[PDB]
């Protein structure tokens, strides 16, 4: 229950790896889908990918 | 940049540019290379080969 406006949510990032499957990366805002889950952690450089 | 018209052929892959600040051939933050490819190794199903 709110808007979740990545305009500024990816930000100034130095490098966002946002490597994107299944929705163009700007086309988000028109889309009305459902619940989003949130988690992160801290991964050794090399094995990103 | 936008939705072509029926029967037409387009083969131009300047860099597209969403959020502003192009990158004139760097191809980084704020900008994607508009052409792409994948792997068509023969261990894939019937929803890529």
């Amino acid at each position: 229950n709110c808007v979740a406006d990545y305009s500024v949510l990816y930000n100034l990032a130095p490098f966002f790896t946002f490597k994107c499957y299944g929705v163009s990366p700007t086309k988000l805002n028109d889309l009305c889908f459902t619940n989003v889950y949130a988690d992160s952690f801290v991964i050794r450089g090399d094995e990103v990918r | 940049k936008s939705n072509l018209k029926p029967f037409e052929r387009d083969i131009s892959t300047e860099i597209y540019q969403a959020g502003n600040k192009p990158c004139n051939g760097v191809a980084g933050f704020n900008c994607y290379f508009p052409l792409r490819s994948y792997s068509f190794r023969p261990t894939y199903g019937v929803g890529h080969q």
